[PDB]
């Protein structure tokens, strides 16, 4: 039916720009107002900026205001967020939307995620969390950037009782996360445990036996 | 400066049970310009109610939406396991199209008390020079803990960090890994390490600890 494609995210560095791209099918584009909304990792959603359909109506939220753009060509049916002096609290998943003439949002994107970090991509180090009825052992992965991580148990032959737990920012920019099992004690002995890890936007697999 | 304030921020059901949740408004929407809207795990929002009592196009007839001037109301009267969302209330037609923070419709079941599990550092961080101290909480109900760390029962504060799972699918449980942060000096100074769990399902607080070296 109705469908708002975007296409603009990536991974910058602060005081740069980024172009999204908002994709809009199946009604008449140049009818309806857009929005862009956005959704910091873990919060709420917050308005963005408007835009009306002749184009001469933008208004902007008091956090973007002198930085960001909204604008629209209805010829090629795309609405545009030029984001300008980018900075780390614009992180977000950034969602067009689309007002129904009644009045609230009534066809969102699918969401594009814009990260904003001074950090360089960066593999992990993966240190074993050794075990000593049932037990527990796991796997540090630290220091990785950006996300996501990949972590697998004996190549993915072993799920029952994974916990890989989301990853927390630290002070320096990068992400560190940790990945644990529970297993019948008795097995600690024979059983071998391999940490999987994938990262891969640094193009970095490693394997960490997890012994006593 | 419009502010909707959601109420209670996480609500803990059993499914099929009727949900009711709250959009408190600074000032009056005099408009009834009020929206609902449902986010769904890794998915965008979709539109609910509009008109404060209005059904949205292809919206299950359990939801409904109530109320007016500063109060409103979403009442979702069978709770579905696709149901267990987050929720958004939002103000719309008007100046900074406001959102309300949102409120958790979370899996209720009977109180779990966490297993604890504690990690000293591995040689193979201590040779890069850093020490991590790692305590995990297994598998607990309801997902409010607390976790202190002792270092030769000296209780730390300010260099810990702890990650909570989602609710999980099979059992509806949490669990959580609290990580102490010290300088590889530090850990080479002190004996002993314990991290101390207080849980709802904990008739006393659970200690697991170890010795440096041992």
């Amino acid at each position: 039916q109705v469908q708002l494609v975007e296409s603009g995210g990536g991974v910058v560095q602060p005081g740069r720009s980024l172009r999204l791209s908002c994709a809009a099918s199946g009604f008449t584009f140049s009818s309806y107002t857009m929005h862009w909304v956005r959704q910091a990792p873990g919060k709420g959603l917050e308005w963005v900026t408007f835009i009306s359909y002749d184009g001469n109506n933008k208004y902007y939220a008091d956090s973007v205001k002198g930085r960001f753009t909204i604008s629209r060509d209805n010829s090629k049916n795309t609405l545009y967020l030029q984001m300008n002096s980018l900075r780390a609290e614009d992180t977000a998943i950034y969602y067009c939307a689309r007002t129904g003439w009644l009045g609230p949002f009534d066809y969102w994107g699918q969401g594009t995620l814009v990260t904003v970090s001074s950090a360089s991509t960066k593999g992990p180090s993966v240190f074993p969390l050794a075990p000593s009825g049932t037990a527990a052992l796991g796997c540090l992965v630290k220091d990785y950037f950006p996300e996501p991580v990949t972590v697998s148990w004996n190549s993915g032959a072993l799920t029952s009782g994974v916990h890989t737990f989301p990853a927390v920012l630290q002070s320096s920019g990068l992400y560190s996360l940790s990945s644990v099992v529970t297993v019948p004690s008795s097995s600690l002995g024979t059983q071998t445990y391999i940490c999987n890890v994938n990262h891969k936007p640094s193009n970095t697999k490693v394997d960490k036996k997890v012994e006593p | 400066e419009i502010v909707l304030t959601q109420s209670p921020g996480t609500l803990s059901l059993s499914p099929g049970e009727r949900a009711t949740l709250s959009c408190r408004a600074s000032q009056s929407v005099g408009s009834s310009y009020l929206a609902w809207y449902q986010q769904k795990p890794g998915q965008a929002p979709r539109l609910l109610i509009y008109g404060a009592f209005s059904r949205a196009t292809g919206i299950p007839d359990r939801f409904s939406g109530s109320g007016s001037g500063t109060d409103f109301t979403l009442t979702i009267s069978r709770l579905e396991p696709e149901d267990f969302a987050v929720y958004y209330c939002q103000q719309y037609g008007s100046s900074p199209w406001t959102f309300g923070q949102g409120t958790k419709v979370e899996i209720k079941r009977t109180v779990a008390a966490p297993s604890v599990f504690i990690f000293p550092p591995s040689d193979e961080q201590l040779k890069s020079g850093t020490a991590s101290v790692v305590c995990l909480l297994n598998n607990f109900y309801p997902r409010e803990a607390k976790v202190q760390w002792k270092v030769d029962n000296a209780l730390q504060s300010g260099n810990s960090q702890e990650s909570v799972t989602e609710q999980d699918s099979k059992d509806s449980t949490y669990s959580l890994s609290s990580t102490l942060t010290l300088s590889k000096a530090d850990y080479e100074k002190h004996k002993v390490y314990a991290c101390e769990v207080t849980h709802q399902g904990l008739s006393s607080p659970v200690t697991k600890s170890f010795n440096r070296g041992e």
